[PDB]
């Protein structure tokens, strides 16, 4: 296109011209076609929006659907005279209380989490240069049109997306738009046949690092690179979340069980000889009945506990899902520039006294540092400390080296850090040699030259320091300095030179040759008059020092972090827009691609061997560029990800990311998404959970993402997989323990409806068990810690390890729960009979019992009782139902703090919450059962001690049973009982 | 999901076995809420309950029972006889089992006070009950007068004071009923009562209460309320309280503890 285009078939095109530029008219009339020179803003969701979007889920539409069977019941009921009508009120008023307390809770944890992310969010206007007819004039970026000629220097935003037209040594910062971390030289000369990658056009996000360039406008807003990005990225849609899939599974199932006990008591209350209106309101009770109130609220508060937990750690998330998905994550596709990398040049390796040297490349300086000690390391370090111009900004002393700012080139700004960091105050060391005469890094000599003076007082003679590209140092320098000599070059140091820089640039690393001259007072003494354009000073016979090689380095804590992850049965995939061989060695850095793993090219280097000739499946690694991965297509993409463990993608656009990351999930996978650039919000957003970088990252990236890194510290990686397995069990335990508790309060109905006994359990206790007093030690077993090693186990499968399953659910219902309902009822029994009330009497008295018309019921010892005194012992019932539950419930949570492991080995009393829960609980229903006016309040009653008593050899029974179950589980793995009776 | 090899995700065997525990589980379960059951029921003393929480004062019935909206309400025509032959014939079926042929196996009572019985001398294991037949309310028994006197405008009301075990009222005075209006019609009188047996009182010796095994025969004793100056077409209500040092009637939550209150017209 444009960069394939010269000027002649420009100028034309676009009306303007390359110096005179665009009219002032044209331009005028050209920036109506086209808008202004600015992305467009994103859709923008209102918060009424954003608050009903926390209104829904699987979970929350079970809820409004109950609410409104409740109602409808309501109503058929008032169309028949009912007087029980209060409970459907007041269990409708209680899930839509709970639906809407737990949405403005997860509205408030989105607007916090948008708040805190968008506090680092900084905002600057920007301008632009722009020469139209002749005038070169300051305007403001978006003002400018297609076909407008603009000037960039250093220092400088580029505009817009620009064919350049001229430069002089222009560099460009890249790393954002593509993966590029190095600085690309921009010259006018089409060199690539991709806009992408070429040399003649400049990109509208990026930095102009160095230099000055000219050319014209050939895309403006949102037709720009970025400006396609963002396009590409708004396409993308957001898909639902690993646990949002669990709770709509755990929804269908609470609804399949709900709509089979209904039609089940249906039939049979029509076999009874109940009415069809009865028996449909007895079916509407029977289905809203299973459906749990607190659930929601304790799903919640344990989603904001981890949430919590990790943002301790800097790691925000912007929905309270994603702090499940890294626990269920199976691959990661990685960014390098930026995410994995420091996106910063820095010294990393030393070619001097004929060995190749490590340099301490991270950021806290917490690795190891190579041998200084030596006479060729004082020379090397002295070279390269007088043969730079960069400096530190003044005023700085509290900031690291690594994070300093300088003012230079980026590889100057390498030097100079690594000499304050391994000399110490190099510009002081640097002024304390005055510099005499120069040479700037120009491209026909292509090596910059110094000429300083020694620090001693009594040394006369002159140095002069010159740097540059290795084979451009080694046309010079007869000389080498090794161990301190001066030996000279027999061709084995040549080849040893050559050897050296040949490995260095496979390492994917920019290496610089460094030598000195010790100038002759007796030719030069002092005083002398060097001139640059004379060539008075030998530029030729120097001593080679030794070489520097750069590279964009590994975060300190990014090889842990990717072999945690690896451990963890996490895939670790490599997604780069950078170059092949950057991006394979810091892949092997970072432990990606592992030591001892090869490509097909590797193979048939090793083997001599043609590249057609090897076994794919012998290499356990493979590098695939962006060309041939255009040329592949599904079915050659799915096979060489299945084919090699090791993959790593290098010069990838954001839509080649975004194919990754679909082809992965298409796969079946979970894929999460660690970017910080532009170039990776399509992917960001396609991923089931999305991590952008706070420091470093884009804010396209920070919008797409939905987690954020504010540290940029990547083992809150390893955290997050850690807090989201731990999270996943512990939701399990929770959901378990509150599921428990539902067919106690279930079958006391169905047993007043059937039976026909008075009512044991009312709605108000009902909802005070749901809502008052279990939440707390619910939400207390999130506290509870891993039973084994949870970060050496491999991912769940998702679509074989449901959050809850039909293991988990019978357990919980049909044999905790149905020991919980025989305890509520021999209490009931104990407590009627023991007031006069046999069981056979109870026994299809409920008619007798509810009459209001009847004020003389004769008991099992002939006492005539009035309606109020029989609802008075009726709130007796419900009051010892409720607290048989109540202690049944403490051991249910004592015993649904583990899965496998014992109470004794996991420590009964190590979650201090869980026992302050418990103590909460006891508190409560002491208070319930003894605060005067409780019994015309709220129906219960100061209930004598042995009806306490009655229910805890039940609570025995449930610890010992499921102590007994975990017993057999854990000394037959594998067993009937083990593949039955383990949830 | 449902296939012939593998039947909802598990084979025809493997759910054999799993039946089988869960029905293993529920008859281990239901055994021991039955044996509970037993050693509850074997706890439990034949005669006198263990508690008697809710039962503190007794509570107070009218016959006959008519109840509108809110509770009792009485309503007829002294001109219709179709209005209160209903009411009558509710009278005469409640004291159907005060006759002699329905008391004959209780015994008559002369002393004026508790019938504390200690041990089970009467037939069968079981303890004396004393009689009460529908003659000690006289007038309003039913003979001479079949309608109880609400043909005349005068309707008779017998009010029963329910029954607890090993309660006892009072023995200062045997306890009484009071009839009174609620409030008083400003243009009339207080309410004129005349009562069955005289003072309106219930005998000593119908108390204590042994429970229905040792006092299978035990019938309430009845005191009978005939109201003489009830003003004609026009609403009153009548509270009839048991006035007794051991019952009260003043529990908000229960308006039929210690006393009785209706709803009366008798229209011309
Ligand atoms: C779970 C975390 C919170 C998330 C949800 C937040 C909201 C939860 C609240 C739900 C209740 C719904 C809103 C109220 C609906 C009922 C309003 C009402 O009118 O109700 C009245 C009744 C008693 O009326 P009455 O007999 O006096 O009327 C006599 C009148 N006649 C004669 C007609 C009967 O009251 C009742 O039903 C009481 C019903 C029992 C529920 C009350 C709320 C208890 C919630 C406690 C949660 C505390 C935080 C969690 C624990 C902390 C550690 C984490
Ligand atoms: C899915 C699994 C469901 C399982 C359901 C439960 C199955 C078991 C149910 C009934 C079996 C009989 C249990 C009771 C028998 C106990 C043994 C016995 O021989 O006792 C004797 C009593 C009669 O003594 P008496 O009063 O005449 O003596 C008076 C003594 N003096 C005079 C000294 C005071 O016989 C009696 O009471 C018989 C009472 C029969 C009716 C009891 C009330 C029915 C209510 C049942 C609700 C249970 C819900 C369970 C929830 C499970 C959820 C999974
Ligand atoms: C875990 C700890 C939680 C602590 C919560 C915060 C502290 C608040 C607790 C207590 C402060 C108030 C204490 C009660 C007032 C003094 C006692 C009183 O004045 O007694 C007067 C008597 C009580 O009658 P009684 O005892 O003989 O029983 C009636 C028996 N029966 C069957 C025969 C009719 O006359 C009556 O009935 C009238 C009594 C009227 C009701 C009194 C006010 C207290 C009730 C409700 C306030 C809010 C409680 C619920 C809070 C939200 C849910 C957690
Ligand atoms: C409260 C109510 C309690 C009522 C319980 C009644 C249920 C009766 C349970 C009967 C146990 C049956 C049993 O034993 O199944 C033995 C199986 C044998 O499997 P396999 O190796 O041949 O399968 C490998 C071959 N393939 C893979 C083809 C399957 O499983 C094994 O041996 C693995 C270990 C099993 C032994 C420990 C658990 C069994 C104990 C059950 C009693 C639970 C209640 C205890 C008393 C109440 C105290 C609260
Ligand atoms: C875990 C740490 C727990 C720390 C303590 C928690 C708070 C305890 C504070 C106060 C509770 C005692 C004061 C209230 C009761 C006396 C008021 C009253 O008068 O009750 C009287 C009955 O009382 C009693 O039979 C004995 C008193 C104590 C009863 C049990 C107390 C509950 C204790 C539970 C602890 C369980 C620990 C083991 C399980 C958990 C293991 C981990 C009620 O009179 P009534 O039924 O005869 O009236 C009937 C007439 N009608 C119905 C018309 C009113
Ligand atoms: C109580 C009576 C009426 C119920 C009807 C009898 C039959 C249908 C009952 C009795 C025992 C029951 C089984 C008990 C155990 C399990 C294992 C559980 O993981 C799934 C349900 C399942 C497979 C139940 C299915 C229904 C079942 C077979
Ligand atoms: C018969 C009475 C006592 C009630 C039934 C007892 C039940 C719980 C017992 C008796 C026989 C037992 C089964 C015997 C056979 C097998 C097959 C074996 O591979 C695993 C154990 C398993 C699956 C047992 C499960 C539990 C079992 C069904
Ligand atoms: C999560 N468990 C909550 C519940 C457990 C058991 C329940 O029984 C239903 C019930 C009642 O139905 C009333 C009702 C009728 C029709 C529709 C809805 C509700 C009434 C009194 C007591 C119990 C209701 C709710
Ligand atoms: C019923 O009472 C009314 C006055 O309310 C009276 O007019 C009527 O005569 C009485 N009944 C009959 C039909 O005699
Ligand atoms: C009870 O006593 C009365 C009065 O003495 C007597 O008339 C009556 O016959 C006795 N009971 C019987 C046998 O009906
Ligand atoms: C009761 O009946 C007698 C006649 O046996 C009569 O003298 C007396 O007045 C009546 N009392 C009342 C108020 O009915
Ligand atoms: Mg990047």
């Amino acid at each position: 296109n444009d960069h394939q285009l010269s000027v002649a078939e420009l100028e034309q095109k676009y009306q303007t011209s390359a110096t005179k530029g665009l009219s002032a008219s044209l331009a005028a009339e050209l920036l109506l076609r086209d808008g202004p020179n600015a992305l467009r803003p994103p859709r923008g969701t209102p918060e009424y929006v954003k608050f009903a979007r926390q209104l829904a889920g699987g979970l929350q539409c079970l809820m409004w659907v109950a609410a409104a069977i409740c109602l409808i019941a309501f109503a058929i009921q008032a169309s028949e005279g009912d007087l029980t009508t209060d409970d459907n009120l007041y269990l409708a008023l209680a899930l839509i209380a709970v639906v809407v307390v737990t949405g403005c809770f997860g509205y408030y944890q989105e607007f916090k989490s948008t708040n805190i992310i968008a506090s680092f969010k900084n905002l600057v206007p920007q301008q632009a240069t722009v020469i139209r007819d002749g005038d070169k004039f300051q305007i403001n970026a978006d003002q400018l049109v297609v076909g407008d000629l603009v000037e960039m220097k250093g220092g400088d935003r580029v505009p817009a997306d620009i064919r350049i037209l001229q430069a002089q040594g222009c560099k460009v910062d890249n790393s954002s738009l593509t993966g590029e971390s190095e600085p690309q030289t921009r010259s006018p000369e089409c060199t690539h046949e991709s806009p992408l990658e070429t040399r003649n056009i400049a990109f509208f996000s990026t930095m102009c690092l160095e230099g000055t360039a000219q050319g014209l406008v050939v895309n403006t807003g949102d037709r720009t690179i970025i400006g396609r990005i963002a396009s590409l990225a708004s396409g993308v849609e957001n898909e639902k979340t690993p646990i949002a899939i669990e709770i709509e599974h755990f929804v269908d199932i609470i609804a399949g069980l709900a709509i089979l006990f209904g039609a089940t008591f249906f039939i049979v209350a029509m076999c009874i000889g109940y009415t069809f209106l009865r028996a449909m309101v007895f079916f509407m009770a029977i289905v809203v009945a299973y459906v749990p109130e607190g659930l929601l609220a304790t799903v919640t508060v344990c989603l904001s506990l981890t949430a919590k937990r990790l943002a301790s750690k800097n790691c925000v998330v912007k929905n309270l899902e994603a702090v499940e998905t890294l626990g269920s994550t199976s691959v990661i596709c990685s960014d390098k520039t930026g995410t994995l990398t420091q996106n910063r040049m820095t010294v990393s390796h030393l070619w001097f006294d004929n060995h190749i040297h490590s340099a301490d490349t991270t950021e806290d300086q917490s690795g190891q540092t190579f041998d200084q000690s030596s006479e060729t390391w004082r020379a090397l370090c002295r070279v390269l400390t007088l043969c730079n111009r960069a400096a530190f900004k003044s005023g700085q002393d509290a900031v690291p080296v690594p994070k300093r700012i300088v003012i230079g080139d980026a590889s100057e700004t390498a030097l100079l850090k690594f000499s304050e960091l391994t000399l110490g105050n190099a510009m002081g060391y640097r002024e304390r040699f005055p510099k005499v005469c120069e040479i700037p890094f120009n491209s026909t000599n292509k090596f910059q030259l110094s000429i300083h003076t020694l620090e001693d007082p009594r040394d006369p003679r002159h140095v002069l320091v010159m740097k540059g590209a290795p084979e451009r140092v080694l046309e010079r320098c007869s000389s080498i300095l090794i161990k301190g000599q001066e030996l000279p070059l027999d061709e084995q140091w040549r080849e040893a030179f050559q050897t050296a820089y040949l490995s260095l640039g496979g390492l994917g690393e920019r290496v610089l040759g460094f030598c000195q001259l010790y100038l002759s007072e007796k030719d030069y003494p002092p005083g002398y008059a060097f001139d640059v354009e004379a060539m008075n000073f030998p530029t030729s016979g120097l001593c080679f020092a030794g070489l520097v090689s750069m590279i964009d380095p590994p975060r300190a804590t990014v090889p842990d972090a990717v072999l945690k992850c690896r451990t963890a049965g996490i895939r670790v995939i490599m997604v780069t827009g950078d170059h092949p061989i950057t991006a394979k060695a810091i892949a092997a850095s970072v432990g990606i691609i592992s030591e001892g793993s090869e490509t097909v090219e590797d193979i048939a280097a090793r083997l001599r061997v043609p590249v057609d000739q090897v076994n794919r499946k012998d290499a356990r690694a493979c590098v695939i560029n962006g060309m041939q991965l255009k040329d592949m297509d599904p079915s050659e993409l799915v096979e060489a990800l299945r084919t090699h463990p090791e993959m790593v993608f290098a010069r990838t656009s954001p839509q080649q990311k975004l194919v990754i990351v679909e082809s992965c999930q298409r796969l079946g996978a979970i894929v999460a998404v660690t970017g910080d650039g532009v170039n990776d919000s399509p992917a960001l957003k396609k991923a089931d959970i999305g991590v952008a970088m706070g420091i470093a990252g884009s804010d396209a990236a920070k919008n797409a993402a939905d987690m954020i890194l504010l540290d940029d510290n990547f083992a809150s990686i390893v955290t997050g997989v850690e807090q989201g397995r731990l999270i996943f069990d512990n939701l399990k335990k929770s959901i378990a323990y509150t599921l428990t508790k539902n067919i106690p309060e279930l079958t006391p109905y169905l047993i007043y409806i059937t039976v026909s006994v008075p009512l044991p359990l009312g709605c108000i206790t009902i909802l005070f068990i749901e809502l008052c007093t279990d939440i707390f030690p619910s939400v207390s077993l999130a506290y509870e810690k891993a039973e084994s090693d949870i970060m050496h186990l491999r991912p769940r499968n998702p679509k074989r390890d449901r959050l809850v399953n039909e293991p988990l659910a019978a357990y919980s219902y049909f044999q905790i729960g149905a020991i919980q309902s025989f305890a509520g009822f021999t209490d009931y029994f104990t407590a009627m009979a023991q007031e006069g009330w046999f069981p056979l009497l109870c026994v299809g008295l409920r008619p007798q019992w509810e009459n209001h018309h009847l004020q003389d019921l004769q008991d099992s010892y002939g006492q005539e009782w009035t309606f109020g005194q029989r609802l008075y012992q009726q709130y007796t019932c419900y009051t010892v139902f409720f607290i048989s539950i109540e202690m049944c419930q403490i051991a249910d949570v004592l015993i649904r703090k583990t899965r496998r492991l014992s109470a004794f080995q996991q420590g009964f009393f190590r979650n201090r919450i869980l026992v302050i829960a418990i103590v909460f609980q006891v508190c409560i229903g002491c208070f319930l059962c003894y605060c005067p006016g409780m019994p015309n309040i709220f129906n219960f009653m100061p209930i004598r001690f042995q009806w306490w008593l009655v229910p805890m050899p039940f609570s025995l029974l449930i610890f010992v049973y499921d102590e007994i179950r975990k017993l057999g589980v854990r000394c037959c793995p594998g067993s009937w009982w083990d593949q039955e009776l383990y949830y | 999901n449902p296939d012939t090899g593998q039947m909802l995700g598990r084979t025809l065997s493997r759910w054999v076995w799993i039946s089988l525990y869960y029905v293993a589980f529920y008859v281990v379960m239901s055994g021991i809420f039955a044996l509970c059951i037993y050693v509850l029921m074997r706890t439990i003393d034949p005669y006198t309950p263990d508690y008697q929480d809710q039962l503190k004062s007794p509570g107070v019935t009218l016959r006959p029972d008519v109840y509108g909206e809110k509770g009792l309400d009485i309503s007829y025509n002294v001109s219709d006889s179709t209005t209160w032959a209903g009411l009558a014939h509710t009278l005469h079926r409640f004291l159907a089992g005060y006759s002699p042929a329905a008391q004959e196996g209780s015994i008559n009572c002369t002393s004026e006070k508790y019938f504390f019985q200690e041990s089970f001398l009467a037939p069968n294991h079981t303890k004396f009950s004393c009689k009460f037949t529908a003659d000690m309310l006289q007038n309003c028994s039913g003979r001479p007068d079949p309608t109880f006197g609400f043909a005349e405008g005068k309707p008779c009301f017998i009010i029963k004071m329910n029954r607890i075990v090993k309660f006892l009222p009072g023995n200062s005075t045997a306890p009484r009923v009071d009839c009174a209006f609620l409030d008083q019609p400003r243009d009339g009188p207080p309410l004129q009562v005349e009562y069955f047996p005289a003072n309106g009182t219930y005998s000593l010796h119908y108390f204590p209460y042994y429970g229905k095994k040792a006092q299978p025969h035990y019938s309430n004793p009845l005191v009978a309320a005939k109201l003489l100056n009830v003003p004609r077409n026009r609403d009153v209500v009548i509270v009839c309280k048991i006035l007794a040092e051991h019952v009260s009637f003043d529990n908000p939550h229960d308006p039929y503890e210690g006393k009785v209150e209706f709803k009366l017209k008798i229209q011309k």
